[PDB]
């Protein structure tokens, strides 16, 4: 009966999947959570974020839990054609550690802006996040630096540019041309 | 509150203010106590080169006083010895029985007269 | 330097009570995330004509529980700068920094801030150093930082705070391996 | 403290800095102990004019007098810093080269930078020795010759660049004081440890000192303030035998206060432990 | 359960007054160390007889 009547609660409020995955990566004291996202969810319409939720079986009390979220997109072999739009959240480990362990579950809320009626509210739950020293002790979701130069699983790059400050600039030359940059980038910074 | 005490004073009890302080953590306590102390050594320094001198007992209660701080005092010192020599159960009982000296004490503290 | 010495002269001579330059410490509760904080607004004011002008610094140094602890604290103190620049007649400022919970209750009490001034020529041009001016040395002692909920003037529903049941590491230690009122008194004349 | 020069900053920020004093004994087998001082900062908001000097003010005061006397202040050097300096190397700690440290500047500017946590282990009924294997053999540990109570963690993932420091007092009873770049790196650890020690290895956290010395603190506090209330009733009990002066009475009660003080510190840090 | 569903119900009603649970925010400022700051207070009262318990967030 219990079993019935929360299905019941979620026909309640209440097909076409709007996420790809979760996935989970741990910086150094940052946790950066991803989704990788579908063709369907227009971030152009949609104004979307993604908290983190604590079990408070674990959790006995109110520590109150901030996220930080990043909207990254990639371009995928430009030289139609797929861009990659991932969303991501960050925030503190040490905290969450505290009894060894824990279990976060994941919300991406969305809405839309155009409607000023506040009329589509939808969420997702996108999944569920485990995690404890066993783990960690193991790497497994870590990036420690070099040895983990050759990046293969693109999550650990997704990491990368969700934990990271970013600086946004740029280069005007006006009586030149500006080329310098592949070689400094290639030969000075020796840039992969 | 007000305490008048006839004991203290040969003729007159002045209607001393006690001050009490009553918590759960002794750490608030000793954190409260040491405030209202330094107040009162505040106080006690701005109204001496001022301030006269009432006559005390001199008799019976200062030996009180005396005693029941002396019998502490060697105490304390036989506990400082023991924890020198280091035979077992170095210190746990030792620091449950001086709270309990600290907290007899707490209870009349500078009797200012 | 004319400033400085016509400053300098002002508040260290004439031991008078109403003095050209204050530093007064005050001490507030304010609300943060979920936590109650305790914060020390210094507010430096110029009841003088003279103008702080440049090259002045304030030093404020906000001092713990003092006693010589075999090991350590991981902060024995803290200390900040500003620059004092302009500062006028009658003109102040206000730099609010807290005090309080270190993580989980941290708080041993008593703590004092003090404030200092600082000149120095080998700011604007030099040719042997500069100065410290004491001011202020306030403590803090616990009979500041009590607070009284069920007396307040709202008598309004604020939700009991609760100080953390345990330490962080405490609780993963715990995690990691598986009575009476205290009182105390005094007397004094009337 | 640390102070801009104004001739830099035209602007007005704060600039907070951190304090620390590191006792460190230099070759324990009279014996010199090295105090030092340090502040710690914030480079990023500085840089802002590529550039920058900041003077050193290191103030001295007094405790035991209640009267404020002695308010020294020293101001004992001054700091010049760019780009080109760190584009060098030169100050900047940058990790596996700069494990062998013989700059002890170095180390110090380390146990400044990081976040400690000091801790005792008690193994009652049972000598304690798996911590001198845990730390050459598990943890692969490098001791500082010049400083030999001091371990420098070099296993070379995740727990690179992690400092140690472990007095062993009456065997079972040791202490153990962990250096680290942020706390998860400290949960590992402790986690890392209590898998290796013994079933009756209990840790403790210390804010404030060991207990030993917070007991002696109490001690010496109320033997102390004990003396000088029977100093009191003795002072009475010769002005009986020549009623009592109540400015005598006031003279030893602000004394009796003066130890009260210590007392009550003493037992806030003996009642929170 | 019980209790959730019918506050759940209750909130997806538009009875024209958000009765069961409310969250009034509100601004704020305040000053930290030199700057002003805009601070939120989010305020969520209970006005209803319904205790939001353990398993809510």
């Amino acid at each position: 009966i219990i079993s019935k009547s929360y299905k019941a609660l979620i026909n309640l409020v209440q097909s076409e999947q709007l996420v790809e995955k979760i996935w989970y990566r741990v910086i150094d004291d940052s946790l950066v959570v991803g989704v990788k996202t579908t063709s369907s969810l227009k971030l152009s319409l949609n104004d979307v974020t993604l908290s983190l939720l604590m079990d408070q079986a674990h959790d006995s009390r109110f520590r109150l839990l901030k996220c930080q979220n990043r909207v990254i997109k990639l371009s995928t072999n430009p030289f139609k054609k797929e861009c990659v739009q991932i969303i991501t959240a960050v925030t503190s480990l040490s905290p969450l550690l505290t009894f060894s362990k824990f279990c976060c579950t994941v919300l991406l809320q969305i809405m839309e802006r155009e409607s000023g009626n506040c009329p589509k509210d939808r969420y997702v739950v996108c999944g569920r996040v485990f995690l404890s020293l066993e783990d960690l002790s193991t790497g497994k979701y870590l990036l420690t630096f070099p040895k983990k130069k050759p990046i293969e699983h693109m999550e650990d790059l997704f990491a990368l540019l969700a934990a990271f400050h970013k600086s946004c600039f740029q280069i005007t030359s006006p009586g030149y041309a500006l080329n310098s940059m592949k070689v400094w980038l290639l030969e000075h910074m020796k840039c992969e | 509150r007000e305490v008048a005490m006839t004991d203290l004073c040969p003729a007159g009890p002045i209607q001393a203010v006690e001050i009490q302080v009553e918590s759960s953590s002794l750490a608030d306590i000793c954190r409260a106590h040491h405030a209202v102390v330094g107040r009162m050594q505040t106080m006690v320094t701005e109204q001496a080169t001022q301030g006269s001198s009432a006559p005390d007992l001199r008799v019976q209660y200062l030996r009180q006083i005396h005693a029941n701080h002396e019998t502490l005092l060697r105490e304390v010192q036989t506990l400082r010895d023991r924890l020198c020599t280091e035979d077992e159960a170095s210190s746990c009982a030792t620091a449950q029985r001086l709270l309990q000296v600290y907290r007899q004490l707490r209870h009349p503290s500078l009797i200012l007269l | 330097l004319n400033e400085a010495m016509n400053v300098s002269c002002a508040l260290l001579s004439s031991g008078t009570g109403p003095r050209p330059i204050s530093c007064t410490t005050s001490t507030t509760w304010s609300r943060l995330q979920t936590q109650d904080v305790l914060m020390a607004t210094c507010v430096l004011e110029n009841s003088s004509s003279f103008s702080l002008d440049q090259g002045w610094t304030l030093c404020i140094q906000v001092l713990t529980s003092s006693c010589a602890l075999d090991l350590d604290s991981a902060c024995s103190a803290i200390t900040y700068t500003i620059p004092v620049d302009q500062l006028g007649p009658g003109a102040r400022r206000e730099v609010t920094l807290p005090l309080g919970p270190g993580e989980n209750g941290g708080l041993d009490l008593p703590v004092t801030v003090s404030c200092t001034l600082f000149y120095s020529l080998r700011e604007v041009v030099g040719g042997q150093e500069g100065v410290c001016l004491p001011l202020s040395r306030h403590t803090v002692d616990m009979l500041q930082c009590l607070r009284f909920p069920g007396l307040a003037p709202p008598h309004t529903r604020a939700p009991s705070p609760l100080g953390p049941t345990r330490d962080p590491v405490a609780t993963f230690l715990e995690t990691c391996r598986e009575l009476p009122p205290s009182v105390a008194s005094i007397k004094v004349s009337a | 403290s640390l102070l801009m020069d104004q001739a830099h900053d035209s602007r007005f920020r704060l600039l907070k800095c951190q304090n620390r004093v590191i006792k460190l004994s230099t070759n324990p087998f009279k014996k010199e102990c090295v105090q030092i001082i340090t502040a710690v900062t914030s480079l990023s908001p500085l840089l802002t004019f590529s550039k920058f000097c900041c003077t050193v003010l290191l103030q001295i005061m007094e405790r035991e007098s209640g009267n404020c006397p002695k308010d020294r202040y020293v101001v004992c050097g001054r700091v010049f810093l760019s780009l080109e300096d760190l584009s060098t190397g030169k100050y900047l700690l940058t990790f596996p080269k700069k494990k062998p440290i013989e700059h002890m500047e170095d180390l110090f500017a380390l146990l400044a930078a990081f976040h400690k946590s000091c801790f005792q282990i008690t193994s009652p009924g049972y000598a304690l020795n798996s911590m001198k294997v845990w730390l050459l053999e598990h943890m692969k540990c490098e001791i500082i010759k010049e400083f030999p109570e001091v371990y420098f963690c070099e296993r070379p993932g995740s727990f690179y660049g992690t400092l140690f420091t472990w007095k062993q007092r009456t065997p079972f009873e040791g202490i153990l004081i962990i250096y680290s770049r942020n706390q998860t790196v400290m949960f590992q650890c402790l986690h890392n440890l209590i898998r290796i020690l013994p079933i009756n290895c209990f840790l403790k956290n210390l804010k404030s000192g060991s207990e030993n010395f917070l007991i002696d603190n109490m001690a010496f506090t109320l033997e102390k303030e004990l003396v000088t209330l029977s100093s009191l009733s003795s002072a009475i009990a010769k002005h009986e035998s020549n009623k009592v002066s109540g400015a005598l009475y006031r003279e030893i009660t602000l004394k009796v206060a003066e130890v009260q003080l210590k007392s009550d510190f003493a037992a806030q840090k003996l009642s929170n432990l």
